[PDB]
């Protein structure tokens, strides 16, 4: 179970099929949240908390902060 | 060796796709590398052509070619990209990773 | 109706498999050592009816462990 | 050259299938022979993986392999075979001929 | 276009409407007895079988000591009779 | 949709010009050989057109008539 912010009831979503919780920020505004597919094998989406271990992409002058985790209601904060 | 789902990591910065792909920076794709030698195994979902093709290669390797170890079922991943300056989210980015290899 | 056959192919996960018919395959490439394959068969039984060739000979039996010690032969 | 539908004739008597196939004695299948060099053409119906694969092959040819020229659409042929001593007729013997090649 | 051929196993009283550019085929065993008739797929593509008559140009397969005579043609109701050479 | 006629300079070309949704210019040499320029049409896989130019590939796409004729590209070093 994760939070939801994509263009369920008012900011929550039940992520099924082994999907993980993802959260996107720009640093700090909040961009999007929701489910993240476990396929692709991201070494950072099987974390216990939303931790930005990866270097942010140089796009947008280095603002986008992304992290994922595999626990319920973990994408509420980094 | 044999037809096998060998691992492959696609770093989006190496192919220049980080300009529009926010997340993930990379994903564990898979490549099908190997040889398709007769008899063609059934777990490689062979076709009647690939079976008829490899048989002619056994007679004369010049007239025909062997079957190739190619992906047979591709599964989607989740991405966060930039469409006209707005962050867009796609749950099913189809055909990015390899789930089943096979001989065609 | 599944049957338990003998597995002697490089693709084998165990000494025995389960399938519809058992298979024995002889696969000699020109100027190369003949290879004998033992396994199961769930599709494409049209192969089992093939005349033995100088490079391939297909064999299929529908009995319990019938493909244990089946020895095949290729045309000259 | 490139991924192309090169011709190939399968004589059923030469592969030992004439023991059960009465007609036809042979049929013009088709083989996909060539290389899949970037840019991958759209008439070969490429996938997102095969395109991502060839891009990594451009950077380092050791980490990844080129896309393979494999059949993408297989069409059936008509046969006359012998089932239990009786001449049987099959209008759609699936997966015998190749109509479209592509890189996967 | 759509080619009607003879039948010997919608079909209705010895005929069949072969669609999608399929050709007429006819099989015999030679005392020339008639085995089967009907439609033949153009995807077999021996040469696309755009012949006007059923001509057994190929030597009969070595099974049954060379009795089965098979041919296809691209005209309507052409699989009724065959030829040689 | 509104199709556009582009210039065809790829080995896969059936004629001097093709018709498609967007025109494409591709530069495709990493190392070991001299860069090769490709001109053609694009009806699918627009995700390539938005890729940062790399040392081996550069993608450009425009939606105007014969816009990809005399576009000169460059590869990173």
């Amino acid at each position: 179970l994760c939070a939801f912010k994509d263009p369920h009831e008012n900011g929550t979503i039940l992520c099924s099929k082994g999907s993980t919780c993802y959260g996107l920020w720009e640093k700090i505004n909040l961009v999007k949240q929701g489910c993240w597919s476990h396929i692709g094998d991201p070494q950072e989406c099987h974390y216990e908390e939303c931790v930005v271990t990866t270097t942010p992409p140089s796009i947008q002058n280095g603002t986008y902060r992304f992290c994922c985790c595999s626990t319920d209601l973990c994408n509420v904060n980094f | 060796n044999y037809c096998k789902r060998t691992p492959l990591y696609i770093d989006f910065k190496e192919i220049g796709w980080d300009s529009w792909i926010i997340a993930p920076p990379g994903y564990e794709a898979y490549e099908c590398r190997g040889v398709c030698n007769y008899p063609l195994a059934e777990h490689l979902t062979p076709t009647k052509h690939a079976i008829i093709q490899a048989l002619v290669h056994l007679k004369n390797s010049q007239k025909a070619s062997k079957a190739c170890c190619v992906p047979t079922k591709l599964e989607p991943i989740s991405i966060l990209y930039l469409d006209k300056g707005v962050v867009t989210y796609k749950f099913k980015y189809e055909g990015m990773a390899v789930s089943e290899c096979g001989c065609r | 109706p599944l049957v338990t056959c003998t597995c002697e192919s490089p693709h084998c996960k165990g000494p025995t498999c389960r399938g519809a018919w058992c298979t024995v395959v002889l696969v000699r490439e020109e100027g190369r050592h003949p290879q004998e394959h033992r396994g199961c068969g769930n599709l494409h039984r049209e192969l089992c009816r093939g005349r033995p060739t100088e490079f391939v000979n297909h064999y299929c039996c529908d009995s319990h462990l019938c493909n244990h010690n089946v020895s095949l032969v290729l045309e000259a």
